[PDB]
């Protein structure tokens, strides 16, 4: 149940400016990355809050559950986005079932099989809605700050960290431990598309006082021998602990996972999201042949398959570790992770 | 000291090159230096050829030879070739088939005993370096080539890593004769041989698929048979080829698809080494900053100036030791042996 | 001369008689009613007799490793100023003289594998095969207690007539369906088959439930022995467990368009596959060398198993 | 078939007065670990060599597997002795077949085909064969010792277990050039203060020599390059009879996807095939794990020392011999061109 359907598309413009406007730079992808999406679009549905007025509770949960719909829709390997959908639908809900608390005068599911078969219900809950929103978008700002501090427990000395690709989040997670630490880092670029991103981190990396060393992907295996952890960043972490990683990382987990090497993820909590990964060729995207094969071969690309996938799949069981801004947690701990922080009816947008 | 031997992992490989004939030795022959200058410039061709070329060279080598009259031809011809290796060497380190080459031609230096007019002597010796080339490489090759081609079925989608003659020859001659079949071509950085291969395979009319080493999870998925080109295989049973080519077979496996390394017997060796690490060539470091789609186009990167740059060091290993557990057959003139039983071989020479 | 219905007729002759010997005595048996004198003429012969050999029977595995024995002899004393003729009377003149070995390989076999049965263990084997059951007998006769567990072998329901067999030398047996082989892991100390052939790389290939007991042996930390004479070795190199000359086709599904409750602990007997289903499914399997713990022979016990391509190396050249 | 039958008692030792003194030294463990019974052996059979006489190859032979059976069953455990006693028998069978013809491939092809002075004063030959396997015997651990340039590298760490003069030979001679380091999980109970004694030998050496607990190998083992461990015997099926507790480093390694390479010369091979690991594994005195003086625990619990440990073939992932270095799927070739494949039982 989309917005199209609710309201005309003209007046899901003049009524909600940014909705339209998100989902256009969401489908030509001028707004990127888990991150970036993540915040415009709370700050969308801020907006989006301020400006419907949908007096009893239904009517905004049924407004941002359509409007997040098309959101999710724009470009639906951006879960980022639904997360934060997510996360408004419980605020409103548990909010508003406080307020319900607040006049006066489960916990289990399997139990419930023998289970049993409003009043004053309220606008004007913008305020406390938009509270929670700026609040999101403020924890999502703090993300970096404290996952880094846990390095110390897991980055010392003389030890070698195998990484892949570009990852704000990992980097700062190797410069908070390298001011007190001096280790050793390689950094496995990710050709094709996280080239350019990694060889700049790996710079900032070395003039951080960290002995860095630049290898191709084809490198990956050839080292495994001597790095004591393997740290990546995620683009998503799917339903079933999945990653929905940078392309070339299932060769770090696979060598990872010949070498007896630990793979551990640094990831914030945002990028949680509990769609299941049915099909993995819809989750992968894929980029244009550019990247790979340039277009001035004009024989070639014309008498070949030329596929570059900016995407790879990691499942579950070759993560030891997750380092998130909650905390270090197993893989199999990430089940009730979901369950705190998002209402169960919100699983499909 | 002329050692070094640090707390750098890489710090022992041999990083020594001669790229120019500045101040060269007196005593090298031509057809030596223009072999030194294109072993240490081409991108284009390898152990196989490198053999060829060294003992074609060698003949004109000892043909040109001209004994001295204090001595005579067993004693001191084996001293003017060390100088020729000595030389070669210095440009770039010997290929394992070359280096078994040489062992072959000093021996049969040493075992004509005191016997015959000179020009004999060198009109025999031309012979075996003829006859090896003749049996041991190229009759051995098309051996293989027949051995491994009845190996493809109808339907078969056959992968081959980077630019191998053996395996090349194995797919052209397998649509020769008439098998439908598709080749997935995986390449890599710095230096894209995959291209001359697609190149190639695409001009004998054959389907194809091209896409990088970081894409080799995805692409797998399609694939039914790997096809694998050796510098050598390790007496433990492992294949020592090109750098990705570990993580090619690993995969491979994950995927249950069958590992076929073909490898010319002469190209067998004694040495076993349990790392690729120990036993490697290095390539140089700037090959690593050109930014990706093209080589030697001029773009600079951002780690241009890496010599200069304290703790940051770029890197790229020629080759890679896939263990014995990861490859299904080993195709030889010997016919369709486990890789384990390479050292039986060596004992039937 | 119907070389196929020869071959076919030692089989029933003499059922301590293996596949690749049958065929060895088929070729003998040519080569003595074999009027030709050109090596043109004496080597065109049975290769379209092998040849037609291995056309005329299925599954041809066993009987082309016997096959490439016999020409490999051939060849071999052929090369050496090689005259047709005293190769001829001396295969037909010791062909009951070979027949003697092959009985001689598997007697070798049953010595040297008794003693992997030590006193109060259990042995599981899938089927029946002559040279487990060589084997388990000879280690009866020296007053060894050991019990067996034998699989019901579907299709070819061997599991009947083994455990028949060892029940006469008052071997304590039990019978376990092929489903059931992973739960009786546990109360099995090794495990023990036989092998039509043996691949390049040491590989079986056997009834069609072999590859699962190595599988699930190899999964409880059991040993798993393989018994094969060496003229079952064979110069084949499948890339799979699932890479061999199927006879019949194999797998294949319905195609239904609009055509037109069971309790666990129930025993539905009559609610099995028809033939027709069954001829769908496959004969053999095969097992990879790395199930193998040690592949015991008349040359040995093989635990290298690249020493099995070691002797095929042999073999040719 | 031993030499109790086919001679007496006193004829033996008056005849053979070596075999008797080995007999009686392998009983008593007076003669014990693989290079000295294969020393003393290996004199041993020049005696016999020098004393026997025969008019037939024949006769030769079965004396010598009748002594060889009898010091055998002397110490069984001792694969060493019947080792050099296999590796003469060979000696004397094929010297004997060059002689046989200077008078002018495949078992799989003998299935089809052809059915069916000698043996006196080559013992001049044979005792010179005998000294050749002597010298064979001194070059083990210069043979083995070279090959460390190959796999011992600077600022790698080595785990290594209870005491071996090879493996000891081994690291110092790389050590006297590289600088890297070296755990040493001592054999307690029994190879315990043989490793403390080599430990302090490494490291003064300048090898920077760590000793950890037997319970410590699998928490140091996530920071090792390579084990590289020493052996009593190599057996038949490629296994490894080996000190006690080696199975914990083996183990605890194949964990940690770290390498396990064997240094042992040859003559520690033995074509015995384990059809068990309990007439294999030797159990010494309690004493070791437990003092006697400790009444009530030893009367009423079951107090057993293992002196030796059994690693599976497949554990190994190199062997480093005299002869060079071999994958574990090579040791088939090694017996077959050592031994003559009926001298396996003895």
């Amino acid at each position: 149940g989309p917005i199209s359907e609710f309201m005309s598309t003209i007046n899901v413009e003049h009524t909600y400016p940014a909705v339209s406007s998100l989902i256009a730079d969401l489908k030509s992808r001028k707004v990127q990355g888990p991150f970036a999406v993540a915040v415009e679009t709370a700050l969308v549905m801020r907006q989006v809050i301020s400006q419907t007025r949908w007096s009893t509770v239904d009517q905004l949960i049924d407004t941002v559950r359509a409007v997040g719909s098309t959101l999710v829709k724009a470009q639906p390997t951006e879960f980022s986005c639904g997360n934060i959908i997510r996360r408004i639908l419980r605020l409103i809900r548990e909010e508003y079932q406080e307020l319900l608390k607040t006049a006066d005068e489960m916990y289990s599911s399997m139990l419930n099989l023998l289970g049993r078969p409003r009043v004053t219900g309220g606008m004007d809950m913008r305020a406390v809605i938009i509270s929670g929103i700026q609040d999101v978008i403020d924890e999502l700002d703090k993300i970096n700050t404290d996952i880094e501090v846990q390095s110390m427990d897991h980055l010392h000395s003389n030890e070698i960290i195998l990484t892949q690709g570009c990852s704000k989040t990992v980097e700062a997670f190797l410069r908070f431990a390298a001011k007190k630490r001096k280790f050793s880092v390689i950094v496995a670029e990710g050709f094709p598309n996280n080239q350019k991103g990694s060889h700049a981190m790996a710079k900032r990396l070395a003039q951080a006082g960290i002995d860095t060393t630049v290898i191709s992907d084809a490198t990956i295996f050839a080292i495994m021998s001597r790095v004591n952890k393997v740290i990546l960043g995620t683009h998503a972490i799917l339903g079933n602990g999945g990653l929905v990683t940078y392309s070339g990382a299932q060769l770090v987990a696979q060598a990872a996972r010949h070498h007896a090497t630990p793979v551990v993820v640094c990831s914030g909590i945002y990028k949680l999201s509990p769609v299941y990964p049915y099909d993995l060729e819809s989750i992968i995207q894929l980029s244009s042949p550019d990247k790979i094969m340039s277009f001035n071969e004009g024989d070639l690309i014309s008498r070949a398959e030329i596929l570059n996938p900016y995407y790879d799949y990691i499942p579950p069981d070759l993560v030891d570790l997750f380092i998130t801004n909650l905390g270090g947690y197993p893989p199999s701990y990430l089940y009730r992770i979901m369950n705190d922080t998002y209402d169960a009816s919100d699983t499909i947008l | 000291i002329f050692e070094e031997k640090q707390v750098s992992i890489f710090s022992h490989l041999d990083w020594r090159r001669r790229r120019t004939t500045e101040n060269i030795p007196k005593d090298i022959h031509p057809a030596v230096i223009r072999l030194g200058l294109k072993l240490a410039n081409y991108k284009i061709f390898g152990s196989n050829q490198r053999c060829i070329d060294l003992l074609k060279t060698f003949k004109i080598v000892i043909q040109d030879y001209q004994t001295p009259y204090g001595t005579t031809l067993s004693r001191h011809l084996t001293t003017h070739i060390n100088s020729q290796i000595a030389y070669l060497v210095s440009t770039r380190p010997l290929s394992i088939s070359m280096g078994n080459a040489i062992r072959f031609l000093k021996l049969e230096i040493s075992v004509l005993d005191i016997d015959l007019t000179d020009d004999e002597g060198k009109e025999l010796l031309l012979e075996k370096i003829d006859s090896y080339i003749r049996d041991r490489i190229i009759i051995a090759g098309q051996v293989i080539v027949q051995a491994a081609t009845e190996k493809i079925q109808d339907g078969d989608v056959i992968l081959t890593y980077l630019h191998s003659s053996t395996v090349n020859d194995v797919l052209i001659h397998a649509k020769n004769v008439g098998k439908k079949f598709r080749v997935v071509v995986v390449d890599s950085r710095p230096e894209f041989e995959g291209r001359v291969c697609l190149k190639l395979l695409t001009e004998h009319g054959i389907e194809c698929t091209y896409v990088m080493i970081s894409a080799l999870s995805y692409i797998m998925q399609e694939v039914t048979k790997i096809f694998l080109g050796g510098h050598a295989m390790l007496s433990n049973g492992a294949l020592y080829s090109r750098a990705g080519t570990s993580l090619i077979s690993l995969l491979g496996h994950e995927s249950n698809v069958p590992v076929i390394a073909c490898c010319e017997s002469y190209k067998f060796t004694e040495r076993i080494q349990l790392d690729s690490l120990v036993y490697n060539e290095l390539a140089p470091g700037d090959q690593l900053v050109n930014m990706g789609v093209d080589d030697f186009e001029e773009k600079p990167g951002v780690l241009a100036n890496w010599k200069s740059v304290k703790n940051l060091k770029l890197l790229s290993l020629k080759y890679d030791v896939t263990p014995p557990r990861l490859i299904t057959v080993c195709v030889c003139e010997m016919g369709l042996l486990p890789s384990t039983s390479v050292p039986a071989i060596i004992n039937e020479f | 001369f119907d070389i196929v219905q020869v071959y076919k007729k030692f089989l029933q002759d003499d059922p301590e008689i293996t596949m690749p010997v049958a065929a060895i005595e088929a070729l003998v048996q040519l080569l003595s009613r074999s009027q030709a004198k050109t090596i043109s003429e004496f080597m065109d012969i049975l290769q379209n007799g092998s040849n037609t050999l291995k056309e005329g029977v299925q599954n041809n595995i066993s009987l082309s490793a016997g096959c490439d024995i016999f020409q490999r002899f051939v060849t071999r004393s052929l090369h050496d100023v090689g005259d047709f003729e005293q190769c001829k009377r001396h295969l037909v003149e010791n062909g009951k003289l070979f027949i003697q070995r092959a009985r001689a390989c598997r007697q070798r076999i049953a010595h040297l594998g008794y003693p992997l049965i030590r006193d109060g263990s259990v042995i599981l084997t899938h089927g029946f095969s002559r040279g487990v059951a060589a084997v388990l007998l000879a280690a009866a006769k020296r007053h060894v207690r050991f019990k067996v567990f034998v699989t019901e072998s579907r299709p070819s329901g061997s599991g009947c007539l083994m455990t028949r067999t060892l029940k006469n030398a008052c071997i304590p047996t039990c019978m376990v369906l092929d489903s059931a082989v992973s739960f009786t892991m546990n109360r099995v100390d090794l495990v023990l088959v036989g092998a039509e052939g043996v691949v390049e790389n040491g590989g079986l290939i056997n009834q069609i439930g072999t590859f699962q007991l190595a599988v699930f042996a190899k999964h409880a930390h059991k040993p798993f022995y393989a018994v094969a004479e060496s003229h079952k070795f064979v110069r084949m190199f499948p890339l799979s467990q699932y890479d061999i000359p199927f006879s019949r086709p194999i797998l294949e599904f319905d195609d239904p368009s609009p055509e037109t409750p069971t309790p666990s602990d129930a025993i539905h007997n009559e609610l099995i596959m028809n033939e027709e289903q069954i001829r769908n499914n496959p004969t053999l399997d095969v097992t990879p060398p790395e199930f193998v713990s040690g592949l015991i022979t008349d040359l040995g016990i093989i635990d290298s198993k690249s020493g099995v391509s070691e002797e095929l190396i042999k073999l040719y050249l």
